[PDB]
RNA sequence: UCGUCUACUUAUUAGUUGGGUUCGUUGUAAAGCAGAUUUGUUU
RNA sequence: UUGUUAAAACAAAUAAAAUAAAGUAUGAAUUAAUAUCAAAAUUUUAAUAAAAAUUAAAAAA
């Protein structure tokens, strides 16, 4: 947040990082996709399994090369792929803390709990209809990886502004025109169907 | 870019007006019930429309015919009483707009006594353009009225209407059908040379007493605001004439009740038991009672001359 | 519910010359 | 027929007056403040051109607590009851008018806010003062301040004395124009409180 | 014109905060506290905050025609040990009234006793959550 | 505005909230190294934790701020 | 205002001497209860820096320090004593 | 439950680390009208736009203005349109947009906006053409009921049922005899059918 | 769902004594008034009841019953309440002038602030308005779709 | 110079039914009559 | 504090606490008619008069 707000420009080599990240992104995703699928299509250790060893804090589910992955994507290739929550990570922390009999019981009981609410799940809540009706997201990981993405845009393009423009700058926008004549209508002023109009007279008309 | 202390101004001045008009608490005294908008620009009219007889007088000697435009809900409350007080010697056309939700006894009626006494009554629906309305108006010209003696000349209609009747919708549509055309007054039809006159403060009522602000309310002409006029004002009217009515089982198939109710209170009970409060309740029966879902209802009594 | 009969009798409400029937301009003068 | 129920919402209005001028029999006795009065009495030698008289400027403020039957009246009736509008409205009406004549007080009352619920001892023409919002309560605060730099510029050193952080600080404790644990300006009458309380 | 806000004069200058060893302080607070004991405005106390926190007490304020009495459940004790200083933070309900006090000891016209020294932690837990629930209650109707 | 590009780089660029208690910075040590779910990662490698007074060379050459 | 150190875990079954304190986190000020602060470009930083001085402090048995580094230094090294 | 469903795939796809595209958005826009509940469609609009930085599309902002002309809130989606900027050019936005232009206070401004769309764009189709020649219907103008004519036959591109009706009865309130009966001419040869009071109309001329 | 003898005889009794005049009455005639009585208490039931016979002002029964008593029997009610608001008042500044500080919250709260009433007024309002429009436009629509066929050309 | 005037009248009877529709104090004979009567190099 | 939603969450904005932004060395630029420049009050002369006169006495960093 501090550094989307009082960022000073980036130079030539920030640049030329923040533009390559967000290049190879795609590469990134397609990479540690294979990785997964190569796992789980040679050794058998499916999403369930990976998720248990995630809350049991066990690496005897993996082979050697997980470890040996970039650190990078070492991270993310063992439990990216299966749904996590924040309250997830703090039940990892409370098993990881436990002793490992506990750790093992509760886990199970927590796995078959999450079933129960995987099947119960067909329907809504009056807590989760209030949540969609007002907006509010508990789960803001996807918003924070968007606003992420978005800063590195806004830190590249403050360096050059031609560079990663939203609309083509030559290019007339014909919804702009739209937008202006439904301006137009939202602040009342009479249009005689005679195109082009007058935009000094329409603000004027707003004012 | 103009000067920057003019760009600060005008910045200033506009974050006055945001800051002024934040505010969504409505004043208690209806500007539109005062205000009526003409060629010269917007007007506020004070008084009655008694004192005025003798200006309403030297205008209808000269127009030609006269043209008036009120709401089939409650004909008579909405006009002038020196018109039905005085014969006029002119012709009269008697637009009935929003016909859809008066009485159609009521409204046969009231047509029959127009053709009695010489006026021509037109009754005009939502879902009618005031293109046919115009033809109509064009066709009594040509059958009523004589011809002309000079034929460069044009016959001249007094339009007497409140604002919230249509006068004004009307008036703007012709005279952009007009504008339309050609790309105080305003022509109709070239052809048969017929023009009409519009008077804003004749037609505009101003002031009014208790009942008959309970009937403009209640048939939408008059606005409501909660620090003038509260909704239990004019719902109660509204409901004490479906009682004089007696149609309590109507009013129970209308509203979607379990029974016939018995008083106000029950009333707005029933309608709040979707679930909401007694004032967006009764905000919504007077919705219904404008939109016009009860049919075939007329708010202003008839006299016992008009019913002979 | 739209072609139902619904009249009003004249003798319920509305009296000639009530305090509800004058305006209050004339009231007050008076 | 007649209009029975226009009748009925006028009956219902014309007990809500009566009711609201029976509560004003039970008054609470408040002093005005030393200035404030002495305000009243140079107001009125010049618009009567006669001494004040003790009947007419009223030293002590007659406040009017809410009659005992609206409180419980809004409280049994119910959200849906079309009567609970006009009397609630009829009670936010007095709600205010109650504040605007404790505002002409100055004597130690019991003062609740409403951020931490902190109930303390204030003074209501202080405390009030931005909430009330009354121009001849904003001039007199204008010319309270003229009058402190008239006295501060004659003499520099009259401030030491006069304003210091020992005096301010008691100062401010002696009018707590804000909650001593949630520094807030919200405050109520806790006499209103009580009695909306122990009624409802 | 011109005046002076600071002063450099030597008798208000000059501090006795080394000299202030010979003063018997903390015996004079615990002479007060004595006397205070003997009078009979306060009782002496020796317990700890774990120990206190979550004891029910009952406090009467004595009050012409009837002291009002007043049962609760003591949330924070403040002192461990009886002194000049003390304090008590109790909580109390009436019907649908909810109050939290700082008793302070030592006060003629204000008896508090509580009940048993020992307390129960869940019961004191119980009556946290029913305050800031009543709290939080407070301030959404209130905003 | 005012605010000074130096002293903003800092504290944009380095944390300013201060430890409150030693448990408090073993919790910290223990909750730090922990996986990124989908976040970018950085290097965990195995003496990031331990004594670099061995490792940097700058660590026990003489020093001005430390004075030898 | 108030020093969430206070807030005791794992009690002994006799009082800390301190009682109050880290004693390590020092709670660094100007007022005559407190460390003097030295200036550093954060808290954190100011507990970084003496986390580094005492553990070089312990390291070689001698510090030379310059500024309101050195009481700082000494009062640590007092309560790692 | 269908609605429990639509919007339990969107609160599942924030729990998981995916995002919903714009297709996804815009059938969950035409779930809500169906559902008349627009305030969900809304919110979720919101989320999508303002924090979750997922640009507008062209279907996406028609399913929205169709939902909320659908439910009927024309003012607003007329506000929606006029906020909306930098979403590429479409046939459906270019009729939702006439659909919302219709509706509104000012039949004209549709009419402008097709005006200011004839010089470029994607081409209009038997669909736009209804709605303009129903907002000329509802205005009363009908100055270029023949230019409309003339337009479609310099575009090349055929009329429905329809339009073929619309595009006669404007041509006998306008007078045209010509034009008129080439018109009704061409219909009966193309065997389709016309407007029950244009009929009797045209057989009370005849 | 009241006969006018009956509802007579109970507003009359009411006054005096509505201990002895059965509970189902005053349970309907509240039903009727659309009251709100508890049910978890007996006594709240007959003084919902008494209260709103009070605030009830029949033209000319009360007028011909009794016009002093009536109203005389309610302010003795109104004494007795006015005088226990002082008592609880002087608890309150007692405690408050004793104890250190002090808080006081109320779990039912019966009690609105005047800004967020009318917050809630308007807020309701405008969903209604909103709703509105969504009948004006259905209507409009409607009216269009019936002149865009019935419309002849003349 | 900050005035006032939505009812009289012609009949009718015991509230009902049809016709018709301002006054005035003071100054001034110009010293009187449209409209405006605002300015902080202020951030 | 305000506004939105729902039977607590979000956004704005300032006023209290807290954090920083040297007392070290390095060192410009706007500006520059000028007496070691006329502290103040009164009165006045051709437009702020810091131009003149009368009272009065205005320390240094
Ligand atoms: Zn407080």
């Amino acid at each position: 947040h501090m550094m989307d707000k009082f960022g000073q420009p980036v130079g030539a080599r920030e640049f030329h990082r923040l533009f390559k990240e967000l290049r190879h992104a795609d590469n990134e995703a397609e990479t540690i996709e294979r990785h997964q699928t190569r796992l789980v299509e040679e050794y058998g250790v499916y999403p369930s399994l990976r998720l248990d060893a995630y809350m049991l804090d066990d690496d005897t589910y993996f082979p050697e090369w997980v470890n040996a992955l970039p650190y990078s994507i070492r991270d993310r290739v063992k439990f990216g792929s299966l749904g996590l929550t924040e309250k997830d990570e703090a039940l990892r922390v409370t098993l990881g803390r436990m002793p490992l009999d506990r750790r093992r019981r509760e886990w199970e009981r927590l796995k078959k709990a999450k079933e129960y609410k995987a099947a119960k799940e067909e329907t809504l809540t009056l807590a989760e209809l209030r949540d969609a009706r007002q907006g509010k997201r508990r789960f803001h990981w996807l918003q924070r990886k968007r606003q992420k993405r978005a800063s590195i845009l806004r830190r590249l393009a403050l360096r050059k502004p031609d560079a990663f423009e939203l609309w083509p700058s030559r290019v007339v926008d014909y919804s702009q025109r739209i937008a202006f004549i439904a301006q137009h209508v939202e602040n009342g002023l009479d249009t005689k169907g005679q195109w082009p109009l007058d935009p000094e007279e329409l603000a004027r008309a707003r004012v | 870019v103009h000067d920057p202390v003019f760009m600060r101004n005008v910045k200033r001045v506009l974050a006055s007006y945001k800051e002024s008009m934040d505010h969504s608490s409505r004043k208690g005294m209806s500007r539109e019930a005062f205000v009526d908008i003409n060629e010269k620009g917007a007007a506020w009219y004070l008084g009655h429309m008694q004192l005025a007889s003798r200006t309403l007088a030297e205008k209808v000697k000269d127009a030609d015919f006269v043209l008036e435009i009120r709401d089939a809900r409650l004909p008579f409350t909405t006009g002038n009483p020196n018109l039905q007080k005085i014969i006029i010697d002119r012709p009269r056309l008697i637009v009935f707009n929003k016909a859809e939700m008066s009485n159609e006894d009521c409204n046969r009626v009231i047509q029959q006594y127009y053709e009695r006494t010489g006026n021509f009554a037109l009754f005009t629906s939502a879902k009618r353009s005031w293109r046919d309305t115009v033809e109509a108006v064009q066709r009594f010209v040509t059958h009523i009225l004589p011809a002309q003696r000079f034929k460069t000349t044009a016959n001249v209609g007094l339009v007497v209407g409140m604002p919230n009747v249509g006068k004004s919708t009307l008036i703007n549509s012709l005279r952009l059908a007009h504008e339309y055309q050609f790309h105080k007054l305003v022509p109709v039809c070239k052809d048969p040379n017929i023009v009409l006159y519009d008077s804003p403060g004749l037609t505009l009522p101003g002031c009014f007493a208790k009942e008959a602000g309970l009937k403009l309310a209640a048939c939408g002409i008059i606005p409501t605001n909660d620090i003038t006029l509260p909704r239990s004002l004019v719902a109660r009217y509204i409901y004490d004439v479906l009682s004089a009515a007696g149609v309590g089982e109507h009013m129970a198939e209308c509203l979607h009740l379990p029974r016939a109710p018995i008083s106000f209170d029950d009333c707005i009970s029933m309608i709040c038991e979707g679930n909401l409060d007694p004032s967006r309740a009764q905000k919504f029966l007077i919705h219904d009672f404008q939109l016009g879902n009860l049919g075939r209802i007329t708010l202003d009594k008839l006299p016992n001359k008009v019913r002979q | 519910p739209a072609s139902r009969n619904i009249v009003v009798p004249d003798a319920v409400h509305a009296k000639v010359g009530s305090p509800d029937t004058l305006p209050a301009e004339i009231l007050q003068k008076r | 027929p007649q209009l029975f129920s226009i009748e009925s919402y006028e009956t219902q209005q014309r007990a809500l007056r009566n009711i609201f001028n029976e509560a004003g029999r039970h008054c609470v006795r408040l002093r005005k403040d030393s200035k404030w009065l002495l305000e009243e009495r140079r107001a009125f030698r010049q618009s009567h051109q006669r001494a004040p008289t003790t009947k007419e400027v009223s030293p002590h403020v007659d406040v009017a607590l809410a009659p005992v039957g609206a409180l419980k009246l809004s409280k049994y009736l119910s959200p849906c009851s079309a009567s609970r509008e006009v009397v609630e409205h009829s009670l936010l009406l007095h709600r205010t008018v109650t504040k605007s004549k404790l505002v002409q007080s100055s004597e130690k009352t019991l003062f609740r806010c409403l951020r931490c619920f902190h109930v303390y001892a204030a003074r209501p023409r202080t405390l009030l003062r931005g909430e009330v919002a009354q121009s001849w309560l904003e001039y007199e605060a204008e010319a309270e301040k003229e009058e402190r730099a008239r006295q501060l510029a004659r003499r520099p050193h009259l401030r030491k004395k006069k304003y210091s952080i020992g005096r301010q600080r008691a100062s401010l404790a002696n009018d707590p124009r804000c909650c001593p644990l949630c520094r807030s300006t919200k405050a109520q009458w806790m006499m209103e409180y009580v009695h909306h309380h122990t009624h409802g | 014109g011109y005046t002076r806000e600071r002063t450099n004069r030597h008798f208000f200058v000059a501090r006795a905060n080394a000299f202030f060893s010979r003063l018997p302080i903390a015996r004079v607070q615990r002479s007060l506290a004595m006397e205070a004991v003997r009078e009979g405005r306060m009782r002496p106390w020796k317990y700890t905050k774990e120990q206190i926190l979550g004891a029910p007490v009952t406090c009467n304020f004595e009050y012409n025609p009837r002291p009002v009495r007043l049962i609760g459940t003591v949330m924070d004790a403040h002192t461990e040990e009886t002194s000049i200083k003390g304090g008590l933070k109790v909580y109390a309900r009436n019907e649908e009234t909810n109050m939290m006090l700082w008793i302070p000891p030592g006060n003629p016209k204000l008896r508090h006793e509580v009940t048993s020294t020992k307390g129960s932690f869940q019961h004191y837990l119980d009556e946290r959550d029913k305050w800031d629930e009543a709290w939080i209650t407070g301030r959404a109707r209130m905003k | 505005y005012g605010r000074r590009y130096r002293k903003m780089e800092t504290r944009s660029k380095r944390r300013m909230r201060p430890y409150a208690s030693l448990g408090e910075i073993g919790l910290e040590n223990e909750l730090r190294k922990e996986p990124r779910i989908n976040a970018k990662g950085l290097n965990n490698t195995d003496d990031e934790d331990w004594p670099r007074h061995t490792k940097s060379w700058g660590d026990g050459m003489p020093s001005m701020r430390y004075g030898s | 205002k108030a020093r969430y150190a206070g807030i005791d875990d794992n009690p002994t079954i006799t009082y800390k001497p301190w009682d109050t304190t880290e004693p390590l986190m020092a709670d660094y000020g100007w007022t005559r209860g407190k460390l003097p602060k030295f200036r550093a470009r954060s808290p954190f930083h100011r507990q970084q820096i003496a986390r580094r001085m005492v553990t070089e402090m312990i390291r070689k048995d001698y510090c030379i320090v310059g500024g309101a580094r050195a009481p700082a230094l000494r009062i640590l090294a007092d309560h790692v004593v | 439950r269908v609605f429990h469903l639509a919007n339990r795939l969107l609160l599942d796809a924030d729990k998981y680390v995916i995002l919903p595209t714009r297709t996804t958005y815009a059938a969950f826009f035409t779930i809500c009208s169906l559902h008349n509940a627009m305030p969900f469609a809304l919110s979720r609009f919101k989320d999508a736009v303002v924090n979750l930085h997922v640009a507008v599309d062209s279907t996406m902002a028609s399913a929205i203005l169709e939902g909320l002309v659908q439910n009927g809130l024309v003012e607003e989606a007329v506000l929606l349109l006029a906020r909306l900027q930098h979403v590429p050019m479409d046939v459906q936005l270019l009729n939702t947009a006439l659909e919302v232009l219709l509706l509104s206070k000012q039949p004209q401004s549709c009419f402008s906006a097709f005006e200011a769309v004839r010089h470029s764009g994607v081409e209009p189709t038997a669909d736009t053409y209804t709605l303009l020649l129903l907002a000329c219907e509802r205005s009363g103008l009908w100055g270029n009921t023949t230019a409309i004519l003339a337009d479609m036959q310099m575009r090349r591109v055929k009329g429905d049922g329809r339009t073929l009706n619309l595009l006669l009865k404007g041509l006998l309130t306008e007078r045209l005899h010509g034009y008129s009966r080439q018109l009704y001419e061409t219909m009966v040869n193309k065997n389709v059918e016309v407007w029950p009071a244009l009929e009797s109309h045209m057989k009370s001329r005849t | 769902l009241n006969v006018d003898e009956l509802q007579l005889v109970r507003s009359k009794a009411s006054t005096g004594d509505l201990d002895e005049l059965p509970e189902s009455l005053l349970r309907r005639y509240a039903y009727q008034f659309s009251l709100t009585w508890k049910r978890r208490h007996p006594l709240s039931l007959l003084e919902a009841v008494q209260w709103h016979s009070t605030t009830l002002l029949p033209q000319q029964l009360n007028e011909e019953g009794g016009a002093s008593p009536t109203p005389a029997l309610r302010r003795q009610q109104e004494d007795e309440g006015v005088h226990k608001t002082l008592e609880n008042y002087e608890a309150f500044r007692i405690i408050s002038q004793r104890t250190n500080n002090l808080q006081v919250v109320d779990n039912k709260e019966i009690n609105l602030h005047l800004k967020a009433i009318r917050r809630e007024a308007l807020r309701k309002e405008r969903r209604a308005e909103e709703t509105l429009r969504r009948e004006h436009s259905l209507l409009e629509a409607a009216a269009l779709a019936a002149s865009a066929k019935s419309f002849t050309p003349p």
